[PDB]
């Protein structure tokens, strides 16, 4: 069907559903925490 | 089979509470209020005595 | 007989030729793993 | 079958490094610290002090899988300032933390047991 | 209270939080409690019983039970005969792994063939009993009980009482687990998503309601057709216990100790342990033994078989254009001949 | 040098619970200080169960669990006792150690409770902390427990026996100034019992510069430690891990120069 | 000369190519490419296959039973 | 005995799966061309 | 189709085999992709 | 060999050949007594 | 071109299944390249005329210049053609795209570089593709005026059967009777 056949499922879905919302704000911590698991991060980080 | 000697949730001792709260019941003491007497406050452990099956008990039944 | 050994989906033809049971395989249980690559599999040591 | 030794998790097996240092090429100033048999625990509190160092641009740590017993620690801090120097003196204030903790809670016993 | 289910439960009432944790409980997966389990919670003895019979039959030809040795007896494994005893028996309270031998059974060669009783190679137990006596036909005749204690692992089978069956999928230490303020850990950690498409509202409510009778200390009525009972009048009970009235409690993150945003549905509920543990199933095979007919991998777990790759698994690799890999599944893994 | 400065305030003592704050902390440290409460402070189990007889309807790992999981008084002999894997001596000595005995027959036409007083050990400072008492078995007339078990060192990262609480209870913005939890409906979340607000208001005003600085505890003790022993060991112990990993991080900064 | 087949290599060429030369590096053939650290079998195909110095010859049958010979430097790599 | 130990070059060893190995992972019944997929080998302490 | 006001081009049977015998075997062939798309697509699932 | 009866609970030598059977009360139901050999229980 | 896509698509539909996204190229082309679209364009018309006309060239299914192959490799792509002609004409590349030429000249080669990748490649067993393709759907199809559907009607198409379930016949009015319920 020309398309993708495995996606975001489940937890991560729900949850990036909720992350992406207008009002989801991160603090200077909580966004480095994230990023630790970003393995294609680039080391710098946003200016917020 | 027999009353776990502790609490699966909190890791209380449980264990010398058995006999205890039977002995409470008989006492006409209602099971929430023997569990209170013998101070399991947290529902983690009144799960424990309150959903107890003693079976050793009928396992004793049974010559060796 | 013999025509009963080659018929049927667990006759000879269908049974051990165009399907057969084979060497260096496992199988057991599957468990989520959200830290593993989509591209990667946990393997227990005793299989490997 | 396959389950491991509990005490696995703790014990580092014979020619294992506690800790090991690796400079982080992306970006300058910036060093990954693996620490091995560590959990959440002192992952979290290092993380944290390292926070409240005003020369350290990054600080964070993961577990990359809960049945490893692995952390690892990134550190970023300014051009003139050393994220080991920063792992050192993180250290050293959660330790004090702790020791000034540990004499202010035994006073408070000795107060609550005198009256 | 008719089906004896009091005398002879079946479960376990579980600390219960339906909550998104780790990722570790998607897809019908469950976290369970690893200090729980260190506790006793959910422990099981798997009980297998070895039947073997001496039975002499034919002119010359007879079965005894003793220790075969590798001289005397033709037929030999690469097991172990050494925990046998001098009547070709084990000994209760003996430790057995995989490739023991625990009946020594050697029948009379036409010296004398090796038809020993090999212990399952995935059991690990000890030796419960051993029972001799005679047969229904007359011959002398051995049951041996093992005895293998198997703690809740990663992989085996948990269910509610809802058809909200899953495998646990991690477990996590007491500290590890999110914690309520009273310091409640869940035992088992079930995924939300579990819930809407199944549609099992009654596990929400025996969540619910088994708060209340924990707390209160009565047994929980969950009698189907029962007017007397419903979520709101169970609701309101849960509030008197100092408890939000919809089952929910602001638990912490054992991680890093923040409260987390949501509050989550956490209560007991009963679970039981399924028959259907990941020991018994994972199996492996490298170059095993092959049947006589065929001369391909020998079938099933007890006979270290291959497994099937069946036309299903053909016709997929033809798909994938693997032609190699095809050729080595279909020749070079099963049964490579020449002719 | 950014240290905290914490302070305590010790508000219940009992035999049983240490009920305290801590101010002017991080939540990484008060949350690694409840998580070392339950996995990092050492106490003496039974973790080595030796059956010589066991007649009773209870097989025998099952008897050992239980002993594992009864407490022994480890309040002070504990910080003596030295880890079997570090002790220089065979499989178990008295300073790694603690040896047990259970010898139990019952030949009554009564019951046999077989209970934590029972359990006679080689050394008066490491008892069974009942010494009602825990049942570790109910034995029949005919039955008999005849086991020797050796009690070691350890903490609850290891097992949940060397786990020495009952519950530790960890809290902090009561009131949800921070909202670091967001009720959908406020009214409906019953008060904390360290709420400091009034009936009328449901949570307190958001704070947007506020952050987790007061922590309450409630250490719960299952009777090994005195709760006031576990978290002064906690603390300690949680000392100890960072200072022995400054020492190992001393050395690779200095290897690699 | 006078090849009507595509000029780029298929991907079932490309998982038999380096599949094949993998096997003849295992098999202590001489690598054509210059090599750092690389040990793998597989990888060093790769690098190969890049360097387009893989000396293997693709043969395509033609469904009217004639062929066409490409020498894998000649086709055109996925990457 | 070492003697027998010594590897020289053409020897085969036959060693264990180790992390990064290539394996086919399948599920059935196998309808589908995404039903076998490869895998890179993660060994992980645990029986799934 | 040979009645009067009934639309000769348009008009068409589901049945397969009505088609093949009454307009060929290429409009059997258009037919067919046709009644087999009409199943798939009944769902709103796509195949190329 | 000792055997314990399975209905008296007496222990009983018997050899390779002798049959099995109670001493006193001729049961039929023997049990192999718990080896010398002691196992070591971790605790957990 | 837009006459033979009436034909193609009688009803209208002018959805379709393409290799190369060309809005997207497009779009892409636009960030790569910074365009200002409210700034004049510096790509010629002319260049628009002959760079899609050069590309089409290059964008080769069936190879050969006899006219059997030329016919069809203009059958092959024609469809495509026809959308990267009404993509790529001058009038749009100067009234929104506004692509400068460098960004039109990566776009010429990203067509056929994605084009060429879409290919089939030889060697595919597209017989098993399709039956897995339009067998897979069959597990999620439901079993059972009324006209039989999901895998019971599947199985009268595989299984031609001289007798059909639900045998029918869609008859469409030719002259008034269709717009007059009475004359129907
Ligand atoms: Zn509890
Ligand atoms: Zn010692
Ligand atoms: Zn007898």
């Amino acid at each position: 069907s020309n398309r993708p056949v495995m996606g975001i499922v489940q937890d991560t879905l729900t949850a990036v559903r909720k992350f992406t919302k207008r009002d989801v704000f991160l603090e200077r911590g909580e966004v480095m925490n994230l990023l630790m698991f970003l393995s294609t991060w680039d080391g710098k980080v946003p200016q917020p | 089979m027999i009353i776990p000697v502790r609490c699966f949730t909190c890791g209380k001792i449980v264990g010398n509470k058995w006999e205890a709260y039977l002995g409470l019941l008989q006492a006409e003491y209602t099971e929430g209020d023997a569990l209170d007497a013998l101070g399991l406050k947290r529902y983690c452990c009144r799960r424990m005595l309150l959903a107890h099956v003693d079976l050793i008990e009928k396992l004793l039944n049974y010559a060796p | 007989s013999l025509k009963q050994r080659l018929k049927g989906k667990e006759g000879r033809v269908r049974g051990n030729l165009m399907g057969k049971r084979v060497d260096f395989s496992a199988r057991t249980v599957i468990t989520p793993d959200p830290n593993l690559s989509i591209d990667q599999v946990g393997v227990p040591r005793s299989i490997a | 079958m396959n389950a491991p030794p509990a005490f696995e998790s703790f014990l580092l097996f014979e020619g294992e490094k506690k800790i090991t240092i690796n400079k982080d090429t992306k970006v300058p100033n910036a060093c990954l610290f693996t620490i091995n048999k560590e959990d959440h625990t002192l992952g979290n509190i290092i993380k944290s002090q390292l926070l409240k160092d005003p020369q350290v641009l990054f600080a964070g740590y993961k577990v990359p899988h809960p049945l490893e017993h692995k952390i690892i620690i990134r550190v970023q801090t300014t051009p003139d300032y050393s994220p080991q120097e920063a792992f050192t003196n993180a250290i050293t204030d959660l330790i004090s933390e702790l020791s000034l903790l540990e004499e202010r809670f035994r006073v408070a016993i000795k107060d609550k047991q005198e009256g | 209270e008719y089906l004896r289910f009091r005398e002879l439960p079946a479960g376990i009432n579980s600390i219960v939080a339906i909550a998104s944790y780790t990722g570790y409980n998607q897809e019908d997966s469950v976290i369970m409690n690893r200090s729980a389990v260190d506790r006793g919670f959910f422990r099981s003895v798997f009980y297998r019983s070895y039947k073997e019979q001496e039975s002499k039959k034919g002119f010359d030809q007879e079965e005894v039970f003793e220790k075969p040795t590798r001289e005397t007896c033709q037929g030999m494994r690469h097991a172990i005969y050494d925990k046998l005893d001098d009547d070709g028996l084990i000994a209760p309270g003996v430790r057995v792994s995989g490739d023991d031998v625990i009946i020594g059974k050697t029948v009379t060669l036409p010296t004398k063939r090796d038809c020993s009783t090999f212990l399952r190679t995935s059991e690990t137990g000890i030796v419960d009993q051993v029972m001799v006596t005679l047969n229904q036909e007359g011959y002398k005749f051995c049951k041996i009980r093992v005895r293998s204690v198997r703690i809740p692992q990663i992989g085996d089978k948990f269910a509610s009482r809802h058809g909200q069956k899953g495998t646990c999928g991690i477990q996590y230490r007491q500290e590890d687990m999110p914690f309520t303020c009273e310091g409640i850990t869940p035992d088992i950690i079930i995924n939300p998503h579990a819930i809407p498409s199944r549609m099992t509202i009654g596990h929400l409510i025996e969540c619910l309601q088994g708060k209340v009778s924990a707390n209160k200390g009565e047994i929980g009525d969950a009698t189907p057709f029962n007017d007397a009972v419903n979520v709101q009048k169970i609701s309101n009970l849960l509030s008197d216990y100092g408890y939000h009235l919809r089952g929910n409690e602001v638990l912490y993150n054992g991680f890093t100790g923040r409260k987390i945003t949501s509050q989550i549905f956490i209560g007991p509920t009963y679970y039981q342990r399924l028959k259907h543990m990941v020991d018994d199933k994972i199996h492996s095979r490298a170059r095993g033994p092959i049947q006589i007919l065929n001369r391909q991998p020998m079938e099933g777990r007890s006979r270290d078989g291959g497994l099937r790759f069946g036309e299903m698994e053909r016709d997929c690799q033809i798909a994938h254009g693997a032609a190699q890999f095809l050729r080595e599944r279909l020749f070079e893994a099963s049964d490579p001949y020449q002719v | 040098p950014y240290a905290n400065q914490p302070t305590v305030r010790i508000t219940e003592l009992t035999d049983e619970n240490v009920k305290f704050i801590i101010e002017n902390t991080d939540l990484a440290v008060a949350n690694s200080i409840r998580r070392v409460f339950i996995a990092e402070v050492p106490i003496i189990a039974i973790d080595w169960v030796q059956i010589d007889a066991n007649s009773s309807v209870l097989h025998d790992e099952f008897i050992a669990h239980r002993l594992g999981l009864i407490p022994l008084t480890s309040d002070d002999i504990v910080d003596k006792l030295q880890y079997s894997r570090d002790c220089t001596c065979e499989e178990f000595c008295p300073e790694c150690s603690v040896e047990f005995t259970l010898d139990v027959r019952c030949n009554e036409d009564q019951t046999r409770h077989v209970t934590s007083r029972d359990l006679i050990s080689n050394s008066p400072r490491v008892i069974p902390v009942t010494s009602d008492d825990i049942l570790i078995v109910k034995l029949r007339k005919g039955q008999e427990l005849r086991l020797r078990a050796y009690a070691k060192k350890g903490f609850g990262k290891e097992h949940a026996k060397w786990n020495p609480t009952a519950g530790v209870a960890f809290e902090y913005d009561p009131d949800n100034a921070l909202r670091h939890t967001v009720y959908p409906k406020p009214e409906e979340w019953p008060k904390s019992e360290y709420s400091e607000l009034d009936e009328d208001e449901s949570q307190a005003p958001y704070d947007p510069n506020g952050k987790p600085e007061r922590f309450y505890y409630n250490v719960e003790s299952c009777g090994s430690l005195r709760p006031e022993t576990i978290v002064l060991s906690a603390l300690s112990g949680l000392k100890k891990k960072l200072s022995d990993l400054q020492t190992q991080l001393s050395h690779e900064i200095q290897s690699d120069v | 000369q006078k090849r009507i087949t595509t000029p780029y290599m298929t991907k079932y060429e490309r998982a038999r190519v380096l599949g094949t030369r993998a096997l003849q590096i295992a098999m202590c053939a001489p690598v054509m490419v210059e090599l750092e650290g690389e040990t793998d079998p597989l990888l060093i195909a790769m690098k190969e296959l890049k360097a387009r110095k893989i000396p293997i010859i693709i043969r395509r049958y033609l469904p009217d039973g004639s062929y066409e010979d490409w020498g894998v430097d000649e086709l055109i790599i996925s990457d | 005995k070492p003697s027998d130990l010594h590897l020289q070059t053409g020897y085969k060893v036959e060693r264990h799966m180790c992390d990064g190995d290539i394996v086919i992972f399948n599920r059935q019944p196998t309808l589908h061309k995404m039903s076998m997929m490869g895998h890179r080998v993660r060994i992980l302490p645990w029986s799934t | 189709l040979s009645e009067k006001d009934v639309d000769p081009v348009r008009t068409t049977s589901n049945d397969i085999v009505e088609i093949f015998t009454v307009l060929g075997i290429e409009a059997v062939r258009k037919a067919l992709e046709r009644e087999l798309y009409h199943v798939i697509s009944f769902d709103g699932s796509y195949v190329n | 060999m000792i055997y314990i009866c399975g209905e008296c609970h007496t222990e009983n030598e018997i050899k390779s050949r002798d049959p099995i059977r109670c001493r006193e009360c001729g049961y039929r139901i023997m049990y192999k007594k718990r080896t010398k050999r002691l196992v070591v229980f971790d605790a957990r | 071109d837009r006459e033979v896509l009436r034909v193609i698509f009688p009803t209208g539909d002018s959805k379709v299944v393409l290799p190369c996204n060309l809005l997207r190229m497009i779009w892409n082309a636009q960030k790569i390249f910074h365009i200002n679209p409210r700034l004049p364009s510096d790509l010629h018309p002319i260049k628009v005329v002959e760079g899609v006309k050069e590309l089409s060239k290059k964008l080769v299914i069936v190879n050969g210049d006899d006219p059997l192959s030329r016919q069809a490799q203009e059958n092959a792509t024609l469809l495509f053609n026809i959308h990267l002609r009404s993509t790529l004409c001058s009038r749009r590349m100067a009234e929104e795209f506004r692509l400068s030429g460098e960004a039109f000249d990566w776009l010429l080669g990203e067509i056929e570089s994605k084009f060429n990748q879409a290919i089939a490649h030889p060697g595919e067993m597209v017989g098993a593709l399709a039956a897995q393709s339009l067998g897979e759907p069959a597990t999620q199809m439901t079993l059972n005026k009324n006209v039989t559907l999901g895998v019971p009607r599947l199985k009268e198409l595989i299984n031609i059967s001289k007798k059909p379930k639900t045998p029918s016949l869609t008859v469409f009015l030719l002259g008034q009777s269709a717009r007059d319920a009475e004359r129907a």
